[PDB]
């Protein structure tokens, strides 16, 4: 179906004591490929996927100076907006960025994004149309001025609609064996009794990719919320992921429930019923 | 592959 | 300045089976700053060799991170995740449950 | 990197084609640019690669091919003008946080064309009625050489061309002074006409 | 825009020279440049953003500073042994291949050992001779700079207060006055061609401006004629009918 490439960089300050702490990672789909941590002994760009070690040293070092590049705009930003919101020197602050586009089935560009965060909440974001941008409150309206006068919302177009979908399908086609299969959730269901009246039934999604799913209650066919439980998608550890979802319901009366898992790579939905 | 450097805010 | 107390999930790779080995995972998400210490305990003692992912952030803005180590489930041994964070006025405890 | 312009000097006659190489030893994408200085001003924008149609046109009727394989940017005018005199310089970037790269540089000449020339030498007198003078030889040809002067006390200035755009009209000229006594515009330009 | 030291400087033996380089343009990289004769742009130090900065080709016997984000000061140390050089300041937005560079005017830097025998220009005007007027219908002015050193001058013509352009030539390299010496002073000559109507005209001002680069303010002068410093010396001309 479709797909996606994004990068992600953070940056702490750390006043007093030297350099930001900046940590980049990319990602094609759900599985990270790249990293670089400045607290690393590398100083490198690095891999984290099998197929991304297929690029010769030319790319590791195209990437390793524009990821350090990256840093050091936000070195200075932090700066910058310290004294944007009149704060003092002596206080740790966070810069967050995230961009990268996303392809339709046909591996066609669908859409771009680029995202800016101080301290965990919007700063500017570019538009849908890639031409103009949405700034978050007063500060960011001094950053957005600035940056439509240079006009880099182009510069941003050009990679988005352009490097980041060519890249992207290069990944894709290079690591078909593991970005384009598919990986169907192993399901089982557990039972616990919390009394002699009530049990606790839990449906379990193991081992799947990507990480999107949906785990549904119901309850004579109709959809159920009250006591049920849902956790956040986790990562298992391997490059697959896992959920689960619970419900409370009385004893003797578990065959009403039914467990229902979607997902890519089942090709109808699953139903899971205790007895 | 990711961008190229950004203009500072 | 948002501050934001992380989620805490204690599982393992594998379904739990006893005498086979397995990865102890503890998976932090939703939380800001990106401050954080993350141990994986064993029987109250902290595991020396412990790695962790590269940290990201959820569209929130909010980072995870995922520690994880190999270990092998006993019936006597109690494994548990140590979160220390800005947002916690003392470090949470979660112990490990086979089915959670 | 290194980008590589193979003609150091080209010298065109007016109404010439133009045709400038370029080349670079970068092998990933990059973005392109054409750079002009005229005599006496500061290096300025021709044209540029941004993306899309590598043929790209530019200021003052000048277009540029992109070709990714061959690694060229040539430079080309179909036309050249006596005001397109000037250096031009190749520019490279390669897109790994490393800055623009220039090329050596190419001086294009272009040959005047003079229309009606009317070869002569004129006595000029100062302004400031000091008795001193200048003799200027103008309207001659762009294929006569002002040779310099033979003599310290004698001062010839090189051959210069003006334009009257207003007229559609260029022509020659060089001035020659002197503080001795024999000294005469008659025979100040005999090293190298119409004498009032 | 971009602005930088003044299109012509020098330097004594032992002595360090800072170039500035300012602008106002937002930029976050700019650049120091050296233009050899036969090498083109030689990069010598740039800047991607404020308080970082890399070494170019050249960077030796030179240092720079980006303290701010608006100056990128350029020093030539007395390690630099070049007896001339040109060098050219740049910006641009980032240092991204999407963003072209502007440059500044440009700076000559000379290596200026005895400053006694530093002179401004005179300047004259002499007008047109009947015999081209009645001849061509045209009237060729020439200007007349001389005894000027070292030969940094900027001539330019100014119509009924305009500064014009079009028929005008200057000579491209001065002339030393006496060609046998080293120290020699410099000529400089320019033509301003206009319709013998035009010149005919007596309301018509004609004005030759010569800028001369010389001495500052703050420099030391015990010699018995007035001090050479930075001025400028013209002559003018009106029409005749």
């Amino acid at each position: 179906g479709s797909h996606s490439m994004r990068y992600f960089f953070t940056s702490v300050s750390r006043p007093g004591r030297g350099e930001p702490r900046f940590i980049a990672v990319g990602y094609v789909d759900d599985t990270q490929f790249v990293r670089f941590d400045s607290d690393a002994a590398s100083q490198r760009m690095e891999p984290r996927a099998p197929w991304i070690e297929q690029e010769g040293p030319e790319y590791w070092d195209g990437e390793t100076r524009k990821v350090k590049a990256h840093s050091q705009t936000h070195r200075v930003d932090l700066g910058t907006l310290r004294g944007y919101y009149n704060q003092s020197e002596a206080g740790s602050h966070t810069v967050q960025r995230m961009y990268g586009c996303d392809v339709g089935s046909d591996w066609r560009f669908l859409r771009g994004y680029h995202q800016y965060a101080y301290d965990g909440k919007d700063y500017i974001a570019l538009k849908e149309d890639l031409r103009s941008w949405t700034a978050a409150d007063m500060a960011a309206q001094t950053t957005k001025h600035k940056w439509e006068a240079a006009h880099v919302a182009e510069q941003l177009r050009a990679y988005l609609e352009g490097t980041c979908v060519e890249w992207l399908r290069r990944y894709l086609e290079n690591g078909k064996e593991t970005l384009q299969r598919t990986d169907a959730p192993k399901t089982h269901m557990t039972h616990h009794a919390v009394s002699d009246h009530e049990a606790t039934l839990r449906c379990w999604a193991l081992s799947f990719y990507p990480a999107e799913i949906t785990l549904t209650w119901q309850r004579d066919g109709e959809d159920q919320t009250q006591d049920t439980e849902l956790v956040e998608t986790r990562p298992a550890g391997d490059g697959t992921f896992q959920k689960w979802a619970a419900v409370v319901v009385p004893s003797g009366q578990e065959q009403r429930y039914t467990c229902h898992v979607q997902h890519e790579g089942l090709p109808k939905p699953l139903t899971l019923r205790w007895e | 592959i990711m961008d190229q450097v950004p203009f500072s805010v | 300045m948002i501050q934001r107390t992380p989620k805490i999930q204690v599982y393992s790779r594998h379904p739990a089976e006893n005498g086979k080995s397995n990865f102890l995972n503890c998976y932090v998400s939703g939380f800001h700053p990106s401050d954080i210490e993350v141990d994986l305990l064993k029987n109250g003692e902290r595991i020396e060799k412990v790695e962790h992912s590269d940290l990201s952030f959820s569209k929130d803005w909010s980072f995870y991170l995922l520690y994880y180590t190999e270990f092998t489930p006993t019936e006597k041994d109690e494994y548990a995740c140590r979160v220390n964070h800005v947002t916690l006025s003392q470090p949470k405890i979660v112990k490990w449950d086979r089915d959670m | 990197q290194s980008v590589s312009q193979h003609n150091h000097h080209v010298i065109l006659s007016e109404a010439a084609s133009l045709e400038l190489g370029c080349n670079y030893s970068y092998g990933g994408t990059v973005n392109l640019f054409w750079y002009v200085q005229y005599p006496g001003q500061h290096l300025q924008l021709l044209l540029k690669y941004f993306s899309g149609d590598p043929l790209v046109k530019g200021i003052k009727g000048f277009e540029a091919e992109f070709i990714k394989s061959k690694f060229s940017f040539n430079l080309r005018k179909p036309s050249v003008q006596w005001s397109d005199t000037a250096e031009y310089f190749c520019a490279v970037n390669a897109r790994r946080n490393t800055p623009l790269v220039f090329g050596k540089g190419t001086r294009l000449s272009v040959i005047a064309n003079i229309q009606n020339p009317d070869p002569a030498v004129y006595q000029l007198r100062d302004s400031k009625s000091s008795d001193k003078s200048v003799c200027l030889f103008t309207d001659f040809d762009s294929q006569t050489n002002v040779s310099q002067s033979k003599d310290s006390d004698v001062y010839i200035t090189d051959k210069c061309v003006l334009d009257m755009r207003s007229m559609d009209f260029k022509s020659n000229s060089a001035v020659a002074w002197s503080n001795k006594s024999d000294f005469a515009c008659a025979n100040a330009f005999n090293n190298s006409t119409f004498f009032p | 825009g971009i602005t930088q030291s003044p299109k012509y400087l020098f330097r004594k033996e032992g002595q360090n020279v800072t170039l500035s380089c300012e602008q106002n343009l937002n930029h976050d990289a700019m650049y120091w440049y050296r233009q050899d004769p036969g090498q083109g742009l030689r990069l010598i130090y740039y800047s991607q953003i404020v308080n970082d900065f890399q070494k170019g080709d050249i960077a030796e016997g030179y240092s720079v500073s980006r303290e701010k984000k608006e100056s990128f000061p350029l020093t030539v140390t007395s390690a630099q042994k070049n007896p001339t050089a040109f060098y050219l300041c740049a910006s641009s937005i980032t240092l991204s291949s999407y963003n072209e560079q502007f440059f500044g005017p440009g700076t000559r830097l000379t290596v200026l050992e005895d400053l006694k025998n530093v002179f401004p220009p005179e300047v004259a005007v002499f007008e047109p001779s009947e015999a081209e007027i009645s001849h061509t219908q045209k009237a060729t002015l020439v200007c007349l700079a001389t005894g000027f050193y070292p030969d940094h001058v900027e001539l330019s013509w100014w119509v009924n207060g305009k500064e014009v352009h079009s028929g005008v030539c200057t000579d491209p390299q001065p002339l030393k006055e006496q060609p046998a010496l080293n120290d020699s002073r410099y000529a400089l000559s320019s033509r301003l061609r206009v319709s013998a109507t035009f010149w005919q005209d007596p309301r018509n001002h004609f004005r030759c401006q010569v800028q001369f680069y010389g001495l500052s303010e703050n420099d030391e002068w015990t010699q018995d004629r007035a001090k050479p410093v930075t001025q400028i010396v013209s002559a003018e001309a009106w029409g005749r009918a």
